[PDB]
């Protein structure tokens, strides 16, 4: 029932980084784990889709090949890794659980990336 | 009283799975037929619709019971606790039992271990005419009949003396033909899966 | 994709009436959409899912209504706890947004 | 309470043998039979066949259900018909029936203190009915409804009407589903048929009927009655007028053999000729001769006395016919 | 923990369960309420002289045995359950055919309440019988019925009534027959007595008036556009024999393969139609009009009627049509 | 050898009601379905019913069926389905469907090793789809299959696209047995009815279909313009034929007649009016058009007759004035 | 002997679980296929389909169903079908079937002693072959009939035809009420639906439809009926009205034999062989028809010459137009 994200990064641009949100309450087989963008100032951007009992994935085209998604099964756990880090990318992150009538039911925290 | 007993010490022990002498000899089957109404001849599909009485005879050694009485003259709820042999029409295109106001079968079982098996059949058969000298034609419309999975040395099938007879020709449901003649007739079928006796009736019919 | 296209970008009114909101998609999408808050400094919750239903927790003055292609959302007298950010997805195909209407007094 | 009749009827079917009739060395069983016709339905001609709703009720004692309780007569429902012995009632000329399971299996069960029984069912009794559409339609078919039991012969099985033999089939007068015939009327007998695997004791109930002729006036009659007044038309115009005339000869012709292939389109193809084929065969002869007669007009022409001739005798001749068809086949 | 006690309620409720003795078997009949939702009602043929009807047959009663002090809510039970409940022998008098659907499973719902009320319910396609008088055809309307009684349980064992009043059958309102109209529909509460005793009887009753709109574009203009052909010849001179015998005799013969296909789509009835009384009314304008032209060849080949019969034939004909529209409607 | 997964299934039924819904006393069963479109089957027009052949695939949740083994999943056989609680979907807008059984249930059962379940099952269903023949046959309907849970509220069983909405009914390149319509793609909807026993949750499924016109061009709209042009034809013709000018009126009446009564074959007997009877209306008021011209001829005939001014006047406007209707009602209906 | 094979069987079906395939955590089971087709009942265009009854035999070796101390082969009733296991073995292209179930259901289960299962059945399947009326009559239909495993995959079961082409015999004595068995072929494939890769064999025919009835009812009347118009070119132009009842007459034969033909066929929305016949047919008719209209026209309003000509050309071109015809569909 809470969805708890990982803390805020500071690289620089054109670097990678790590970044994660850890499920508690269930389990992610049943439900699908969407990431999504928030620019400030601005509205939600979905990144990607993950079914993480099928291991199946898929992305925005605009977030193709710069962004995917992972997964773990015992650590109950969804991952993001980003690649080649500009200055648009400095936003806000939310991983959403999927839920009744596919609704985006649950939200983490937010997770902020800065580049300098 | 006497007569449950008698029935409940045959059953005790019985398989239906297995026909009579499995590892010993041939079940020798004596078939019976009595035809009700020989119906409408199709041409359209190329079939004719037949009624009979089909008997089978056989012998059973685990059916022998000694008591006073002699015949068990038995309803169809004692049909599916026995061995019955799988007699299936060759030529058939669709055929059923008559199942009102009970199932349409008999048995009775003598104390030799004689099995007499007869049941009510409508039977949509198939003889494609050749129809040529149409309208001025006559055709001998066949009944195959044999066992499906027990081959001929499992179940060997045979005719009585008095195998084929029918009822009255006056009430029956020919129109455009008449009933001229019949014949029984006896073979061995060559399949995938064995050699098989196969029993056929023909029917001669003339056009009307 | 699916172009979500909620109008307008800000409302400024009072508290206590009634104010409608109206999210316009490009291509249908059958009773699929979603409506969600954005607090300053908060994460989205859920509000509306599929086209009017309310969700546990939701006051009973949040209703909305939908159709093949014309959704809103109206808002019956609106409190000072309500000076959200309001966002319009869907989720018939890959799940797109709306940029979003803000609430102002 | 209820719980009493729980262990009664435990009681009954524990040491009842359903494979073997009440009474095997005792006596004879004796089932008693009433039918109750909710509708007559539909008689097919093309098939031969009837077909009849009916209540057939069945009575016979059994004397291992005997019980004793606060109820006389337990009324019980239908699944323990399959835990008791009944009689395997067959029909002898039945083509399809079948027994109705909506939204319960269509049956009845009580079982009197005494031991007496009582089994109703209601099934779509489809049997045969032979015709002789010699006097086709003028004629009144007989359509019987044989039943009798199976495996049990007449030292086993007997059955009996359960009332008089008059009152002993009642049909329902709000039901008759019979558009063509009309039931004039029953009659039922007792019969011993006798067959290679012993004697068998056959109830018979014969229905009466009779073909309504009002729809083949309209469609049949009539429009063949019509068109030989049509062929008469062709006496009454001019002698020189050669392919009026002509028009009216060749369309009767046609009309009649079109009318003579549709009339048959209620008819097994039997080997016979029915009453109305022998209307339609004089009334092709009357249209076919007033072709006969402008063909002799048109050999002597060059107002013929053998149109003039023709405008009285080919009425006449025709209404004297009509006179000896209609009064043979109607009595 | 509530399906594992769930399982002891479901358990120990079916365990001494007697199916063979209907609820208060030495006491009052029992009270079994009815309503039906009316899903579509399907083809109604004349030639069969039925109508096809599915609906959702519902029925309730109190079963003392079946009730429990526990779960608070009313337990939706798998519908293989029904098979080991006592459920009442209802069936359909007048049902030629019917069947419970079974995909993907049996259509049945049961329904338990704590107090032991039973709601079993059932979605039947049932091809009841309905006698029609096709005597003002096509312009009749038929009184269709469907009659629900309880085949062995007489009125001193079973009890049947429309739950509800007229709010019993709902559905009625939204079905769209493509050649017939639901003018009204009724309700009734019976008692019939037959030769093993009384029984209870309802009857759902339902009168369609037939459309007109398709027999106008498929009959009746056909039946009167030779009327308007066969006036042409009364135009065409007296010179031109085979002219007026075409425009005669080929109205003759459209008129008569009109009425015998028209009257295959139709059972064997032995009375006369309304659409019969149109087109024998039709025919013997048609006739009469070749038989005008036969008068008109006797007169001037043989040894102002020709403006007489222009007049009269299209005016005693119009006027043949206002007596058979306002007495057939 | 077999011993094991024998006493994992023994395990698995033992103590386990199929009465009871997974968490009866706890949450609401959450049932994942996914539709395979085998074959979309013929359209029936007269009965206003469509086939459709699918692969109704059905998962759910089962905290009773969890085992711990060497196997993953079990892949078992139809006689495992009948022994589990299933849900009871029934379709909404069916009227006879089959669950084919040859040669054996024709059916499928996976229980993963979480309790996860997947239940396929071969079914043709045949549902009603209501038609609007007011632009027939230029005309296109949206053919529904709506399914749901009889017996099982919104508050008991609730019924979800596994996939997403777009992705959740497949149909397949080669299953299209439609030899009047064409498919123009699915469309499908999640909603909730009422009736008179609570809330259901009902998923509907819409077929986009669109009849194609080139068996009625060739049936009916064709030979009704030869018809009309072969009356057309008769004003090119001597003025004194009082006979051949009438017998092609009176053939042309007859066939446009006759087209106009077989032009009513298999649809159904609906009160209005197709575009293709307003069509035949107007061909018929053209074909007797020539009759009424002809009767004006022969009433104005009488040391030669001359060439009627009526005959010139309809050599030029009776084929103008079909060809302005053609024009109108062939871009009125196709247009859109 | 008796207690023998009794035991024996007992033996056998004591311990058997009916929910678990041979090698069930193990290696695919493999099954070989044998079909003998009784017959090819009724193929059908207006529901696209046709009827088929066969034999349909199954091979597969079941290792808990061993038995040695009976040498001899075991056949046994067909109520133990219900007992054993058996693959799910399922028709696609199928819409309606039924095992024949006189006197009993047609049914067989021979045990042999190495483990090795001969069930067979007894099939009446109306399966679906869609066809192409592109060319008809004068087409080449083509239908099959699909038998894959239906919740069974690549790794839990394998296909085979058992004996190879010997699977599937008796086509040569299936006389078809108008077609003709040109080839039959076996094909065996796998086929990847979104639940697995299941297996599939499959049995394919070519019928090519005979050309007596269609060219005695359809073709040779159409040609006569024209033959019959070309008698309107012979006749003097002032018999008006029996040229103009010829052309009439000829023209409403063609308008009711293209109705009358194509009433039977499906509501196809292409365009066949016999309708493009037929619509150049009626195309010369109603050539013929102007032609008079034509001719009456010159006289009349405005001769020996035009219908001179006609009576050649019309020839030269229906013979031209049945060449190019004929080549094109033959
Ligand atoms: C795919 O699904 C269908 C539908 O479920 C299955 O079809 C069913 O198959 C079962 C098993 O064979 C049938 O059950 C048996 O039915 C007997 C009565 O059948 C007759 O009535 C029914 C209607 O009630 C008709 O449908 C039948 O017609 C069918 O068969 C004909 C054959 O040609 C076809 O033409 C039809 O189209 C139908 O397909 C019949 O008219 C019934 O008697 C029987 O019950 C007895 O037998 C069992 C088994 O031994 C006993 O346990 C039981 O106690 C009964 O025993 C009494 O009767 C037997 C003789 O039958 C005696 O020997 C005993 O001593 C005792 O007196 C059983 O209920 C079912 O009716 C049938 N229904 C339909 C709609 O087809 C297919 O099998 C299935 N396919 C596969 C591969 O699974
Ligand atoms: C179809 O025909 C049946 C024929 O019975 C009609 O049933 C009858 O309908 C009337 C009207 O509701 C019922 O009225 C009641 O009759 C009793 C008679 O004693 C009277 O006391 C009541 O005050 C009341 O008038 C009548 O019972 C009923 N008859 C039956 C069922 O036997 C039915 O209404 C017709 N349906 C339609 C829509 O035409
Ligand atoms: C009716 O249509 C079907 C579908 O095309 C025909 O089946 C096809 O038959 C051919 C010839 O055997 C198969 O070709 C195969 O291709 C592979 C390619 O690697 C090759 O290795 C094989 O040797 C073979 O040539 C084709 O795959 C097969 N189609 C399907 C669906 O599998 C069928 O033959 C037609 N009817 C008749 C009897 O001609
Ligand atoms: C018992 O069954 C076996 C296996 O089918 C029979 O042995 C085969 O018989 C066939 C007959 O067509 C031969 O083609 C095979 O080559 C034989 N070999 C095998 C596989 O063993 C055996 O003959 C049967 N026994 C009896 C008495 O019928
Ligand atoms: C004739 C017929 O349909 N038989 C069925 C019977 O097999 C079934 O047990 C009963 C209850 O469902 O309903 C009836
Ligand atoms: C039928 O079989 C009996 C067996 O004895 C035989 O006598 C009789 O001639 C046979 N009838 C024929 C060959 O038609
Ligand atoms: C049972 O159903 C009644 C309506 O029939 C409803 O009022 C009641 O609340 C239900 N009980 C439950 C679900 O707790």
């Amino acid at each position: 029932v809470q969805l708890q994200q990982s803390g805020a990064e500071l690289v620089k641009p054109g670097a990678s980084v790590k970044l994660s949100c850890t499920a508690s309450g269930f389990n992610i087989k049943d439900t699908y784990m969407y990431w999504v963008k928030q620019r400030p100032e601005q509205g939600l951007e979905w990144i990607g889709r993950i079914d993480p009992a099928n291991g199946d994935t898929k992305y925005d085209p605009k977030f193709q090949g710069k962004a995917t998604i992972t997964t773990d099964t015992f650590s109950n756990t969804a991952y993001l890794q980003l690649s080649s880090l500009t200055s648009e990318d400095t936003a806000v992150y939310y991983c959403a659980r999927k839920g009744l009538r596919w609704a985006m039911d649950y939200w983490g925290q937010g997770t902020s990336v800065t580049v300098s | 009283g006497d007569v449950t007993v008698i029935l409940n010490n045959l059953l005790e022990g019985y398989d239906n799975k297995l026909r009579p002498d499995i590892g010993v000899k041939p079940t020798l089957i004596h078939t019976d037929m009595y035809v009700n109404s020989i119906g409408p001849v199709n041409a359209i599909n190329m079939e004719y619709t037949i009624d009979i009485f089909f008997a089978q005879t056989w012998y059973d050694r685990r059916l022998k019971f000694n008591s006073t009485i002699k015949v068990l003259r038995l309803n169809s709820n004692m049909v599916g606790k026995i061995w019955i042999p799988d007699t299936f029409f060759r030529n058939s295109k669709k055929a059923d039992a008559h199942w009102i106001t009970t199932p349409n079968r008999m048995l009775r079982i003598w104390n030799d271990g004689r099995v007499l098996y007869t049941l009510r059949l409508t039977i949509d058969a198939e003889c494609q005419l050749q129809l040529h000298n149409f309208p001025m034609d006559e055709h001998s419309c066949p009944l195959e009949f044999s066992s499906y999975g027990y081959p001929r040395e499992e179940i060997v099938y045979q005719w009585k003396r008095s195998s084929v007879e029918v009822g009255d020709t006056r009430s029956w449901r020919l129109y455009q033909f008449s009933f001229v003649g019949l014949r029984n007739t006896t073979e061995v079928v060559k399949t995938t899966s064995g050699d098989y006796v196969v029993m056929s009736v023909y029917f001669d019919l003339s056009r009307r | 994709n699916i172009v979500m296209t909620q109008s307008p970008k800000s409302m400024s009114m009072s508290v206590g009436e009634r104010v409608t909101l109206s999210c316009k998609a490009s291509e249908y999408v059958g009773t699929y959409v979603s409506w969600y808050q954005q607090k300053p400094e908060q994460s989205p919750k859920l509000l509306i899912y599929g086209a009017s239903n309310r969700y546990t927790g939701v006051p009973d003055r949040f209703t909305g209504s939908g159709s093949a292609t014309d959704f809103t959302l109206t808002i019956g007298s609106v409190q000072a706890e309500d000076l959200a950010d309001y966002h319009c997805g869907q989720s018939y195909s890959y799940p797109t947004f709306g940029a979003g209407t803000k609430l102002e007094l | 309470n209820i719980t009493i009749f729980t262990r009664i009827l435990d009681r009954l079917l524990d040491g009842y043998d359903n494979r073997l009739r009440p009474g095997l060395g005792d006596s004879i069983t004796e089932v008693f039979t009433n039918i109750y016709v909710t509708s007559f339905g539909p008689v097919s001609d093309t098939d031969m066949e009837y077909t009849i709703d009916v209540f057939f009720r069945q009575k016979w004692k059994d004397e291992r259900l005997k019980f004793k309780g606060p109820m006389n007569i337990l009324r019980l429902n239908n699944l323990m018909a399959s835990k008791i012995w009944t009689p395997d009632t067959f029909f002898h000329n039945g083509k399809k029936s079948v027994a109705h399971n909506m939204t319960m299996p269509n049956k009845l069960l009580r079982i009197q203190d005494d031991g007496t029984l009582l089994y109703t069912m209601r099934l779509t009794v489809q049997a045969e009915c032979p015709m002789h559409l010699e006097d086709f339609p003028m004629d009144a078919h007989s359509c019987p409804l044989k039943f009798g039991s199976y495996a049990y012969t007449t030292s086993e099985v007997t059955y009996i009407w359960t009332y008089n033999a008059s009152d002993s089939v009642q049909v329902a007068p709000d039901g008759s589903r019979l558009n063509q015939y009309d039931l004039l009327g029953q009659s039922i007998g007792k019969e011993t048929i006798k067959s290679s695997t012993g004697e068998y004791t056959v109830m018979t109930a014969h229905f009466h009927l009779k073909r309504k002729i009002g729809y083949f006036v309209i469609q049949t009659y009539l429009p063949c009655i019509m068109t030989v007044i049509l062929s008469q038309v062709s006496f009454w115009l001019n002698r020189e007028s050669v392919p009026a005339r002509t028009v009216f000869g060749v369309t009767t012709v046609l009309t009649m053999t079109t009318l003579s292939i549709s009339a048959r389109n209620s008819l097994p193809k039997v080997a016979y000729a029915t009453a109305m084929d022998w209307f339609i065969a004089v009334c092709y002869a009357f249209v076919f001769s007033a072709l006969i007669e402008f063909a002799t007009v048109n050999y002597f022409t060059k107002v013929s006395k053998i149109d003039r001739m023709s405008r009285i005798v080919f009425p006449v001749l025709f209404g004297t016919f009509n006179l000896v068809y209609w009064a043979t086949y109607l009595n | 923990g509530n399906m594992s006690f769930v399982k002891e309620t479901v358990d120990k409720l079916l365990k001494g369960y007697d199916i063979r003795l209907r609820p208060d078997f030495g006491g009052p009949p029992v009270c079994v309420g009815m309503n039906i939702d009316i899903a579509s009602i399907d083809m109604v043929s004349e030639v069969n002289m039925d109508y096809t009807l599915t609906m959702y047959f519902q029925q309730y009663w109190r079963d003392k045995r079946l009730a429990y002090s526990g779960i608070p809510l009313n337990l939706t039970l798998d519908n293989r359950v029904a098979d080991q409940l006592w459920v009442p022998d209802t069936y359909f008098l007048n049902d030629k055919k019917s069947f419970v659907h079974g995909v993907t499973v049996k259509n049945r719902m049961i329904r338990l309440h704590p107090d032991g009320t039973v709601l079993y319910g059932l979605r039947i396609t049932t091809t009841a019988a309905c006698m029609m008088d096709l005597r003002r055809y096509p312009l009749d309307e038929q009184n269709c019925t469907l009659e629900i009684e309880s085949y062995g349980y007489t009125t001193d064992d079973i009890e049947f009534y429309w739950r509800g009043g007229d709010k019993a059958v709902t559905g009625v309102e939204r079905i769209e027959l493509p050649q017939f109209s639901i003018v009204e529909h009724r309700l009734v509460s019976r008692n019939v007595v037959f030769a093993t005793g009384a029984y209870p009887r309802l009857s759902l009753s339902f009168r369609l008036k037939r459309n007109i709109g398709y027999f106008i574009l498929q009959t009746y203009m056909p039946s009167i556009l030779i009327t308007i052909l066969s006036w042409v010849s009364f135009w065409i001179n007296y010179d031109a024999s085979a002219a007026r015998v075409a425009l005669g005799i080929t109205t003759v013969l459209t008129m008569t393969t009109i009425n015998t296909h028209l009257r295959e789509t139709l059972p064997k009835i032995p009375y006369v139609k309304a659409i019969d009384m149109y087109l024998m009314g039709c025919f013997v304008f048609v006739f009469l009009a070749l038989l005008e032209y036969a008068f008109v060849n006797y007169i001037f080949f043989g040894r102002a009627i020709d403006r007489w019969s222009r007049i009269v034939f299209p005016f005693t004909f119009s006027l043949f049509n206002l007596v058979y529209w306002l007495y057939y409607v």
